[PDB]
């Protein structure tokens, strides 16, 4: 059922899609969290008509914007956020989408984000923005369009 | 058996350290209860302990204004952690501890004190307080607990005197462990040491992002020289083998260290530029990973299985399993810790497939971001788990449960290893560098063993 959806949204269900007619996991993975690691395009078309939740978090604490710019991607991002996903979303760590776009070298996806309302001055404990998490990975190109947004 | 007056005047070897954590623990216990039912000591002092028979395992061992008495307590506890010292009395202004009484350092109660000795009788803590927090593990053992100065956060570390490799130019500082702290163009992300007993000199080596292997001694950094692998940033260092970010690993012979630039006996290849080698481990077969696969060695520097992990993003997120490995310790399963993840597998070294995971989020919300960090394996069966805010997690492998989640005095952990300095550990986070004694969860075990049967017997008293 549940566990079996979860699963396959990771292989890529395709065909077998959900009941036609958001159960979350011990470990509290959701179809949307799970599907948007794989990086298909069928799942957010599929299953965000539904009526899965935007914005579901983990107990890592991911919302589906945050898997996004870790496994790195465009068409992912480019749906969500035309759902209206909080680009302002903290993972339990205080990351942001722009913090982990920043974090792997995703111009497109920090362009994106921006131009959408994403902020610069986002925070952790750890007291670092993105920029910071740009300029550390060495990845100079993303803070330099951070730095002319700011 | 005697009374807290002789062994503090003659008997000095036998007050062992978790001996002395044994009197206290069960002063406070006493303590607690007279205050609990409203009744005063003002007398408190190591002539009204009189232990019945000192050894540790031992159910009992020494038995007996308000807030008065916890200073009474606290001056108490000052003579028992410093085996001696007989208007200062109630002065506020005694010296530490270790700096002039010259006593083993034992942080959290060298603090405990201070803590309860304030010159204020309205805030120093309830005998209750005291005694919760006197009993806990971290108070213990926590062997020594140093501090380092602002902005000199370290990545890299290696025992023998402690060295530690810290801006944007290579500088690594020598730790002694006294306590004074103190080369390239790029910064160090990761060294490790070498001996060769045969010429009685060590050789310590550094790796730097720009690839110039540095070759220096302990006894002086006069004596310089420089290998010639470059070609990438060294990730790792063992002893000497090398892992770059191409993949490529260069063995090295015991011998070659001292000649300027030598030649790696052989340069084995794994992969690609995308996928750095930055693990290695001993098991006389090496074990480690690159970019997301396994391999083997053998003793002719060969690899022999070459196993792939990104099958286990079939389980948990491909966010994490996609990464590379950060460290691998190997025992008769195989444990690696992947890039920004919070999951920690198991991978089986005979079938060549997973066996099982390790959720460290799992372990840390019974109790901050859970993503893993170092892995250290100690003996015969005791697991270490570090995580990406400040957190230490331990493990037991018959049972793969934790044992307790000491968490760390620093907001995060970078990097931490077995060491024998008494066999002891070396946490370090952002920077604090924490000593820990190797029996810390056997130590809880028995701890938590004793307080309950104690508890128990109160009880029934």
């Amino acid at each position: 059922l549940g566990k079996k959806l979860l699963e396959a949204a990771r292989a890529g269900q395709d065909d077998e899609v959900r009941i036609l007619m958001n159960a979350t996991d011990e470990a509290g993975v959701t179809p949307l969290h799970l599907a948007a690691d794989s990086g298909h395009l069928e799942i957010v078309e599929v299953l965000l008509k539904t009526g899965a939740d935007v914005n579901a978090w983990d107990h890592y604490g991911f919302t589906p914007l945050h898997l996004a710019a870790h496994v790195g991607h465009l068409e992912i991002v480019e749906v969500l956020l035309k759902a209206g996903a909080d680009v302002n979303a903290q993972d339990h760590a205080g990351w942001t989408p722009l913090h982990l776009a920043a974090l792997y070298g995703h111009l497109e996806i920090v362009e994106v984000l921006l131009k959408h309302g994403a902020d610069v001055n986002a925070q952790d404990m750890w007291g670092e923005t993105p920029f910071d998490l740009a300029i550390d990975n060495g990845n100079e190109d993303i803070a330099e369009v951070l730095q002319k947004a700011a | 058996k005697g009374s807290l007056d002789r062994l503090l005047q003659q008997d000095k070897a036998s007050l062992t350290r978790t001996l002395q954590h044994r009197i206290a623990l069960h002063v406070a216990d006493g303590l607690r209860y007279l205050h609990s039912a409203m009744i005063i000591y003002r007398d408190l002092k190591p002539h009204n302990v009189l232990l019945f028979t000192l050894y540790p395992n031992a159910a009992i061992i020494a038995k007996i204004n308000q807030q008065a008495d916890v200073y009474s307590f606290g001056l108490l506890l000052y003579d028992i952690l410093t085996t001696g010292g007989r208007e200062l009395e109630i002065q506020g202004k005694l010296p530490d501890p270790v700096k002039e009484y010259g006593c083993a350092p034992w942080p959290m109660v060298e603090k405990l004190i201070k803590q309860c000795l304030k010159e204020n009788p309205q805030e120093r803590p309830t005998s209750a307080q005291v005694f919760d927090i006197l009993n806990s593990a971290e108070l213990v053992c926590l062997t020594r607990r140093i501090l380092l100065p602002k902005n000199v956060i370290v990545e890299c570390m290696v025992a023998t005197s402690i060295w530690l490799g810290c801006t944007d130019r290579g500088q690594l500082s020598f730790l002694d462990l006294t306590e004074g702290y103190t080369v390239a163009d790029s910064r160090i992300l990761c060294l490790a040491l070498v001996h060769l007993p045969v010429e009685k000199e060590s050789w310590i080596v550094s790796g730097t992002q720009s690839g110039t292997l540095l070759v220096i001694n302990t006894e002086d950094g006069k004596k310089r020289h420089t290998l010639e692998k470059m070609t990438d940033s060294v990730t790792c260092l063992y002893c000497l083998l090398v892992g770059t970010a191409d993949g490529k690993l260069a063995i090295f012979e015991d011998k070659t260290v001292k000649l300027k630039g030598a030649a790696p006996l052989k340069i084995l290849n794994i992969g690609n530029v995308s996928t750095p080698l930055m693990c290695l481990s001993e098991s006389n077969v090496m074990w480690g990973g690159c970019g997301t696969k396994i391999f083997s060695f053998s003793n002719d520097f060969t690899i022999q299985k070459l196993i792939e992990t990104r099958t286990s993003q079939l389980f948990s997120y491909a966010a994490f399993s996609d990464s590379n490995i950060i460290t691998v310790v190997v025992d008769t399963a195989l444990y690696i810790a992947k890039q920004n993840s919070p999951v920690v597998e198991v991978w089986d070294k005979k079938t060549e497939k997973l066996c099982g995971l390790i959720d460290c989020v799992h372990f840390l919300r019974e109790v901050y971001s859970g993503r893993v960090k170092t892995l250290c394996l100690q003996k015969n069966t005791a697991l270490w788990i570090g995580t990406g805010g400040g957190h230490i997690l331990l493990l037991d492998l018959s049972t793969r449960r934790l044992i307790r989640v000491i968490y760390n005095f620093c907001n995060s952990v970078r990097v931490m290893m077995t060491a024998q300095l008494k066999n002891v550990m070396l946490v370090l986070g952002y920077s604090c560098l924490t000593v820990w004694d190797i029996n810390l969860p056997h130590e809880v075990q028995n701890l938590e063993k004793h307080i309950e049967v104690r508890k128990e017997l109160a009880e029934k008293m």
